[PDB]
């Protein structure tokens, strides 16, 4: 096999991680500038992104350390709901930081152990940088709005974000029980502009059964159901169907009709005003449902079927293990409505008011699918910002706080740790550099200013990267939810060390 | 045809044990920087006990080719110090060549190394104590079962995992009259739980087989009734069905199912338990009709799986539907359906108190690699207690036993003299390597660290103290509670000079032009 | 560490500037047309960049971006085509310097992107409103804007066709954007430029009906998006091959279906059936199709589904993939549906009038030959586009880059007053402008330098006391002979370029 | 930088390469060399002891070994190789420690540790000798003279070696009694048995003829003037454009000096040491005849050391010009003697001279030069080996053997020290044993037999005993009739010890501007 030992593998641990840093840091922040995505399998085909996650794929990653961070990115991207491009260069900075120092002969043992509590040293400061915002609801409104445009900013929606910055928080504003991805119903449908993106307050079926079933039913008793009206699922009534003869087609047709008529009548025994079937509904039953004055929605969307059941407070048929036993949803209105260009069956009066159906209106799907995707990312933060309504001063400000904290802790701890911890505290101060370098402004100025600012202990004043000056962190919007940083501050302050442990690297390829 | 002579060979010989043992020297102790393995397909994984990474390494060299074999029995009986011997077997050679660099026979010093082992052995035999006992040994094992799982998978391990690890051993370790071997104890990995969560089982635990939950999902008794044959009409794990010619034959068809169940049940009922392990699978339909009948079966059981529950219970598998006895069924002090985690179906928990030929500790896990990393860690420590429970012998060292035996064996070479005066000196120099060369990987200085426990040998010998392999503030083997089985280090003494002699054995290097495969 | 991106950005902007430079000769009508042997080793002869840039192109991503940037101006305005290509490198001439000069790439972007709006805003000062409500004025101005350009040939006839087709689908006095969405451009081989004409319902591919009546008035417009056929083996007739009675009997299977499937077509009933091409079908049973039209439903088969898509919207015939989808709503309601084989050569079903949303227009483009048809199209496409731009832009602006020679002065002037790091940029921003009309002053032949320099003062005087007059190719009022264009092609070329130049600065 | 690191290695490269082949030591081993020199000069070379000093090396690191060679010899007179060859043993440990990663200062300081621990053991083993009694003086002379050129003439040279130091001997033991007081005067004529240890100041002064200052009340003077005459000191009014003008001034020159040499004869001083300082040329070539005419020994511009021997030993100072006669600061000699053995040879003996209990003078005599040589060098170390005893007494062994005894016993100190240096001293401790192996190394084929056993044997003979390279066989090495004074090796230890840490004290090499 091929063993990459420490130094070489460490330089190899560097090659990807450091160079992967180059782009994701270049894209770091809104004034973070894009990297061309060259598709080497598909033509040369060019793509332009402010996001590193998309970069991690198009040109694949050989470097294991960088290959590791692709997890960390996605991990942080998916879990934190943000910090995609951030946590990555964060591992690039310290490895870069550790380069000369492990090239200074300093053990990663020395290094890792140093950055270990250094990582924790930022925490208490971070835990101190925790700024409760959203504690009040008017806070929570602006608190959500604080981080509403924050996540979508580096998730590469620069246009309709504002329109969603207003939308996404509203759905999250009502929750207040917990940040909810289920009660909140996510719909994105073509028609209208992307600033025409809509919020249905209630459940929504983007399904439309049309007038084939009753379109308008008020105070509608819902049957949330998996119950097959053609396929005819279990608790089956009959003999196992068989064909023994040429003309046998008749009886199987007649045998299923009863089996269909049973679940019709059985679900007609719910008295439900609207039948919602996660499976389809055949001609014989649907003409029975339609003659029963019941709206029968066929093959309704699976999570929505539960979301319907949830938000309308009803129960799902449980695969017709409950013939009558499934509880019934009741919403004051079932109305097929045209929002944008398309008719969707809108359920308002659903039992959950915190529940909101955001109906995203595509001008095209290619932005619309990217819309909700990046839009769903703030929700993670927002949902966890519902749970922890808290903030941390962004723009590298909490950095400079945690910098001094560990920068003094370097001089407070000192030793083989402060060997590493200073290198650590530099990557703390390296974050304010990138966004300012992305913004093309003097970092050593804006850093050592913000240093002097946090040397005066001003974390309410920070690098404000819109204009890219040093300025207030008042929660101008430049402030971040406490969730993100503690999350983003973590995995790279881990993985970089974790990468420092692997030294002998045996590559059997 | 080529022949690479002597030093040429020796040069070739040394080209591995320098670096490939340094792979261990870089990995010595937890503070030893751990070994990533990227596969033939490019699959990255972190490794230690580098016989792992050496098997994961693909051998281009006979020493590399050999070392995996030399490393095996160490990782077999002891389970730990796999990093030590490879270093130590890789080290002394470096001293040994230096003596042929001095112009000394490999012949002579190896001999003087062979008994240098012996004189270190007795010297090693002094260290710690050669007896630990059930209440005593556990906590130092619970320390080891920790510090193995606390170094190598979790940081604190878990007093779940530590104790449950020693108890898995201690279970059969007591069964084997103060011995054990592994097969008697088997860690069963399944993820979706937590690393923390380890179900210590005296026998098989596998997922049960039901169809409808409305029909009973139940274990019967604590006893299992093991069947190769049907408890439910046997389907040779391939396509088999039921069919009817009429609506009435459909009615005739299902009572067949229920009566065959009853037929099978009534047999398997009266002969003990009711509870089936049935190799073959059955239709998911009449499976609930068997539940509806009563007393569930287990269908689609692995061919060997029925045998695993067979003999470990002390019984067998029922080979034929007509051939039936509790012996051909299972013997279990516990059989019960138990949900594995909250994430999936009930594992049927067979805890076999009527016999255990394998006491199988189940382990849950958060991730495969880390539940592996646990299982990785475990079998390492499983074998050290296995050394202990067999003959309870421990040694304070890795910061001590070397510099301990490094002291006297080199001291012995003073009273040795001639060909063995360099041997037992340079022998113990390889001992000088590891605890030093551990501190190498550490941020502490190995040369510096050596000098201390060196000065300690002037102070104190075979000490309960030593270097800190845990990279602590205290440098001990006791406040460290670091140790091995006095077996292990002695067992580790065996291997190093064993390859040293081994590269000597014949005079024949002559190759087709191929000395490597 | 950001070295390579600059190098890449160099490599980007270089090959960016590069491909945009070659057109700056072929820029304009006096721009010289290149006969180009290609990878095919065969000559290709064009003037406008887009065709040139597509017809021979290798792959450089920035170059690939510009052929889009080229296409952009096209797909945006259908107009000012050659222009957007010239401004990019002109801007990059400023940018690369400023980048060399050290102006941060994010800055230059937002520098010129801010400075963009200031340019087109002073353009709105330059802008001259013409009546978008008056068809005549549009007929007068757009054709004159077309007479500022090459083709009046069929245009001065087809602008009466173009301005009307637009005017007919023009709802507002503003006349708004009006994409050609409601203008159906179809040709007919025979006929004339005069037999080219606007028609008020959707002309359908030929008329493909076998027994289907040659004309059915008040047409339910059926659509067949599903097969007419019983299952296949070796034909619409399903043939199991051994002995010929089975394949004779499976007909009873096959024959009845294609009859009933048709009987089902006439159940709900259709006066016209839209049927797309049979290769836009898996296949269509003639057995059905015979008995189909033999139940007397007039049909068009062999029609493009995108025609159908055009037809599904403009006359509102909702897509029918199925017989449940046979319904008076999904079966479009035509006022009249006929076929005309005549008034020239070729056959087409003429829907003349219909139930239609958004008005509707089809123009059936005819001529003594295909070329007379072809340039007629090329006569309208400009007219089609220049109107929909001129109506998209309330005012009009004279052409020849003289507004830029105005504006290059204007912004550089304010770029002083702007100050900021971008003063150097926003001047150089505007400074990029005059190079383009210079290149025209070179492309028409003149001193590109002497003149446009002087025009900046000419455009410092009356702002037009002079301009770049293409037939004169020199210092002249471009209002004395109108060299004039809708505001968009100016805005279009600009708004595109900066963005295309913007991200590249932000591109690593 | 890399240059600092490589140059110490490059020092260890050139230096250590030299100090090793510097052991064939003793033995009839290795084929004789006709050395074409660095300039192309063919030179037949043998007997590494002189081949040490003989060696022409370049580079700083190689020449410090010649500097090292020069150091031991002048110190003891014995063990010329002993100080250098161990620089091979030193730079053994050095690199391995630099290969161990040990710091140069630690490797430097490691030199002092083993040194202290070494001078410990060498004295521990060494058996004390009396440097007053004639006995070990004879014996240390014996074995040294047994290792010197003449074993046969070691006999009479021994009392002439023993009495020489015992002339200059100082109370009990001390480091004193140098060889500068000893004036070795080669006397052509006679034999080695005729070599004569004289108690007093003897000069190598060789003047005209004989009977010249053989008389009694012949003082030996120093004159920092010379005699006068017209055309010597006093003026000439006549100038020479003419050979006749040349004659009358030389005649007047001769006639006046003839009166002055009387005044030297009546001085009681029959040897003036005439200043090499030249007044006109000072003492005339016309004058030398006249001073010798009075039986006064002066040769033109007398050899300067004789001037200082008469200053140092006798206490003579210049006097007033012979025109004034003499202030008679000319030291007290009632006999100065020109001795012709076999009627030949020029030797000025000052008998009755003032001597300060020292300046014993061996007159090394012979009819040949080789005869004088074989005597002169042999008695020299016999003078030295006794001077060695006086300086530092007892005896260790010789030929490197007792160092292996130090080597065994030092590894025990290397066992005790428990430092990095305990290993560093240890890395050096057994590096000492290379000497007898490399002493026996250079003679031949089928090599490996005795070498490791040249070490192993001693450790088998343990801590007291080992192999004696001169007589062969294992015993207590310090007396096989194989000895050098305890001074010689402890003198050998520190020097190479010193010089090597300088290489470590080197940060990087340089070249002057």
């Amino acid at each position: 096999a091929d063993e990459e030992r420490a130094e070489t593998a460490r330089l190899t641990s560097f090659i990807g991680a450091i160079a992967i840093g180059d782009l994701v840091k270049s894209t770091l922040g809104p004034k973070g500038m894009d990297k061309i995505l060259l598709s080497s399998g598909r033509d040369a085909s060019l793509m332009v992104t402010n996001d590193g996650a998309t970069i991690l794929k198009n040109i694949g990653v050989d470097n294991p350390a960088a290959k590791v961070l692709v997890d960390m990115s996605r991990v942080q991207d998916d879990e934190v709901g943000d910090g995609t491009t951030s946590v990555t260069v964060l591992a690039a900075e310290l490895l870069r930081e550790a380069e000369s120092l492990i090239a200074k002969k300093i053990h990663p043992q020395t290094i890792i152990a140093g950055w270990r509590e250094a990582t924790k040293a930022a925490r208490e400061a971070l835990l101190s940088s925790a700024v409760d915002h959203g504690s009040d609801e008017v806070k929570f409104r602006q608190d959500l709005m604080n981080i509403a445009g924050t996540t979508l900013s580096s998730k590469l929606l620069t246009h309709h974000k504002d329109h969603f910055t207003k939308l996404a928080v509203e759905a999250v504003l009502r929750l207040k029980g917990s940040g909810n991805l289920e009660a909140i119903h996510i719909i994105k449908k073509l028609g209208g502009s992307l600033a025409d993106s809509y919020l249905d307050e209630g459940f929504l079926l983007d399904k439309k059964i049309g007038v084939n079933q009753p379109k308008r039913i008020e105070n509608a008793k819902i049957l949330i159901a998996n119950t097959g009206m053609d396929t005819d699922k279990i608790k089956i009534f009959g003999s196992r169907v068989r064909v023994d003869s040429t003309a046998k087609v008749a009886e199987i047709e007649h045998a299923e009709k009863e089996k269909m008529k049973e679940k019709v009548e059985r679900i007609l025994k719910h008295g439900i005003n609207c039948f919602i079937n996660r499976q389809l509904i055949y001609n014989y039953p649907e003409q029975l449902f339609g003659a029963a004055g019941v709206m029968a929605i066929e093959h309704a969307d699976f999570a929505g079927v539960e979301r319907l059941a949830l938000v309308t407070g009803g129960e799902i048929a449980s695969t017709f293990d409950h013939p009558e036993l499934v509880k019934l949803g009741s919403c004051k209105l079932i109305e097929e409505v045209m929002i944008g260009e398309d008719k969707l069956i809108h359920f308002s009066g659903v039992a959950l008011g915190e529940a909101c159906t955001i109906v995203l209106r595509g001008a095209t799907q290619q932005i619309l699918d990217e819309a909700e995707r990046s839009l769903h990312d703030a929700l993670c933060v927002l949902a966890q910002t519902v749970k922890d309504s808290r903030t941390v001063y962004g723009g590298g400000c909490s950095e400079m706080l945690m910098a001094h904290a560990v920068t003094q802790l370097a001089n407070r701890t000192p030793g083989k740790e402060a060997v590493a911890m200073e290198s650590y505290a530099k990557a703390l101060r390296m974050l304010p550099t990138i966004i300012a370098d992305n913004a093309g402004y003097d970092s050593a100025d804006l850093v050592a200013q913000l240093r002097a600012a946090h040397s005066e202990g001003n974390t309410t004043a920070g690098l404000d990267m819109r204009e890219g000056t040093i300025g207030d962190m008042a929660i101008l919007g430049i402030t971040e939810s406490f969730q993100v940083k503690r999350q983003v501050l973590l995995s790279a302050a881990e993985a970089a060390e974790v990468i420092l442990r692997v030294d002998n690297i045996i590559k059997a390829a | 045809k080529s022949r690479l002579m002597g030093l040429e060979a020796l040069k070739s010989h040394i080209m591995a044990a320098k670096a490939v043992a340094n792979t261990m020297r870089t990995s010595l102790g937890p503070n030893g920087l751990d070994k990533m393995m990227v596969d033939k397909d490019g699959d990255v994984t972190v490794t230690n006990d580098g016989a792992t990474i050496l098997s994961m390494m693909d051998v281009d060299h006979q020493i590399a080719k050999l070392m995996v074999e030399l490393s095996k029995s160490q990782d077999d009986e002891i389970g730990d110090g796999t990093t030590g011997v490879v270093v130590l077997a890789g080290a002394l050679l470096e001293e040994a060549e230096q003596l042929l660099d001095r112009g000394i026979h490999p012949i002579r010093i190896a001999d003087g190394y062979e008994q240098a082992a012996r004189v270190a052995i007795e010297h090693l035999d002094k260290i710690s104590d050669s007896v630990l006992v059930d209440i005593k040994d556990t906590e130092p094992l619970i320390q080891t079962a920790k510090t193995t799982l606390g170094s190598k998978v979790v940081n604190s391990c878990h007093r779940q995992m530590a104790e449950i690890a020693v108890n898995a051993v201690l279970t059969v370790a007591d069964m084997e009259r103060r011995d054990v071997d592994f097969e008697l104890i088997k860690v069963e990995g399944k993820v979706g739980g937590r690393l923390e969560d380890t179900k210590l089982i005296k026998g098989v635990i596998v997922d049960k087989d039901f169809s409808h939950p409305q029909m009973p999902k139940k274990v019967e008794d604590a006893k299992i009734a093991i069947l190769t044959c049907p408890f439910e009409p046997p389907k040779p794990k391939t396509k088999h069905k039921l069919d009817v010619t009429s609506v009435e034959d459909y009615k005739a068809l299902q009572k067949y199912e229920k009566e065959k169940f009853e037929e099978m049940i009534q047999q398997i009922k009266e002969t003990g338990a009711n509870l089936a392990i049935c190799q073959w699978g059955f239709d998911d339909e009449a499976n609930h009709l068997l539940l509806q009948n009563n007393l569930p079966a287990v269908r689609w059981v692995g061919g060997p799986e029925i045998e695993l529950i067979a003999i470990a219970t002390g019984g067998r598998i029922v080979p034929r539907f007509s051939e039936l006895t509790a012996e051909k069924l299972g013997f279990a002090g516990l059989v019960q359906e138990i949900s594995f985690g909250t994430t999936k179906d009930k594992m049927l928990v067979i805890e076999q108190c009527k016999n255990s030929r394998a006491v199988t500790i189940f382990i849950r896990g958060g991730n495969k690699m880390i539940i592996e990393e646990a299982k990785r860690s475990l079998h390492d420590a499983l074998c050290v207690i296995r050394n202990l429970i067999r003959d309870n012998r421990v040694v304070y060292g890795g910061g001590a036993a070397e510099i301990s035996c490094a002291l006297a064996v080199s001291q012995e070479a003073d009273k040795c003299p001639t060909l063995e005066q360099y041997a037992m000196r340079a022998f113990a120099d390889a001992l000088e390597v590891i605890p030093m060369a551990l501190s190498e990987n550490s941020g502490m200085n190995p040369i510096q660290t050596m000098t201390e426990v060196r000065a300690r040998q002037v102070k104190e010998m075979n000490p309960a103290l030593g270097i800190d392999c845990l990279h602590k503030g205290t440098n001990d083997m006791k406040q460290q509670h670091v140790i091995e089985t006095l077996i292990g280090k002695k067992q580790q003494i065996s291997l190093a000079t064993q390859m040293v002699r081994m590269i000597l054995k014949i005079d024949d290097i002559r190759k087709p032009g191929e000395s490597e495969e | 560490d950001r070295d390579k991106p600059a190098q890449i950005r160099f490599s980007n902007i270089s090959a960016a500037k590069a491909v945009a430079d070659a057109i700056r000769t072929s820029l304009g009508p006096k721009g010289m047309d290149k006969m180009i042997q290609d990878g095919k080793g065969d000559v290709t002869i064009t003037n406008d960049g887009a065709t040139i840039l597509k017809q021979m192109q290798v792959l450089h991503p920035a170059a690939r971006m510009l052929v889009e940037l080229s296409k952009a101006q096209d797909i945006e305005a259908g107009d000012g085509t050659t222009s957007v290509v010239i401004i990019a490198g002109s801007l990059l001439d400023s940018c690369t310097k400023l980048l060399q000069k050290g102006i941060h790439p994010t800055i230059i972007s937002e520098s010129f992107q801010k400075a963009l709006e200031k340019g087109i805003e002073i353009l709105t000062d330059m802008s001259r409103p013409v009546e978008l409500s008056d068809r005549e004025t549009l007929l007068n101005s757009a054709t004159t804007s077309l007479n500022s350009k090459v083709v009046s040939q069929y245009s001065s006839l087809l602008s009466p066709m173009s301005v009307n087709a637009v005017m007919k689908v023009i709802d507002p006095a503003t006349a708004t954007s009006v994409d050609l969405r409601d203008i159906k451009i179809v040709k007919k081989l025979g006929g004339t430029i005069d037999d080219c004409e606007l028609v008020e319902g959707l002309v359908l591919t030929q008329k493909v009906s076998n027994s289907g009546i040659t004309r059915v008035e008040k047409a339910k417009i059926g659509l067949i998006q599903f097969c007419l056929s019983a299952p296949k083996t070796d034909m619409d007739n399903q043939i199991v091959v051994s002995d010929y009675a089975q394949m004779d009997r499976v007909l009873r299977e096959e024959r009845a279906y294609i009859l009933n499937l048709v009987k089902q077509i006439k159940k709900t009933g259709c006066n016209v059936l839209l049927i797309q091409k049979s290769i836009l079908r898996d296949a269509l049973s003639d057995l059905a199709l015979h008995f189909l039209n033999k139940m007397k439903i007039m049909v068009i088969k062999d029609i493009e589904r995108e025609d159908i898509e055009f037809i599904c919207k403009t006359i509102g015939t909702k897509p029918v993939a199925h017989i449940d989808q046979f319904t008076a709503d999904m079966l479009g309601s035509a006022e009249l549906a006929e076929e005309v084989n005549l008034n020239g050569s070729g056959k087409l079903l003429k829907i003349t009038g219909c139930a239609s949303p958004g008005k509707t227009v089809t123009i059936v483009v005819r001529g003594s030959n295909k070329l007379v048809i072809e340039e007629a199209e090329r006569s309208i496409h400009d007219a089609l586009c220049v109107i929909r731009c001129l109506v998209k832009k309330r005012a009009l602006i004279a052409g020849g880059g003289a507004p830029e020679i105005e504006l290059a002065l204007r912004l550089t002037e304010y770029s002083r007053t702007l100050s900021g790091m971008e003063s150097y940029c926003v001047r150089a921003f505007a400074d990029a402008m005059e190079v383009i009309p210079s290149t025209l002053a070179e492309n028409a032949g003149l001193n590109p330098i002497s003149t446009v320099t002087e025009l900046r003062n000419r455009h410092a005087q009356g702002e037009k006391t002079a301009g770049i007059n293409v037939r004169k190719g020199g210092i002249s009022n471009i209002l004395e002979e109108l060299v004039v264009q809708p505001l968009l092609v100016s805005v279009s070329a600009l708004t595109l370029a900066t963005e295309t130049v913007r991200s590249i600065l932000k591109i690593d």
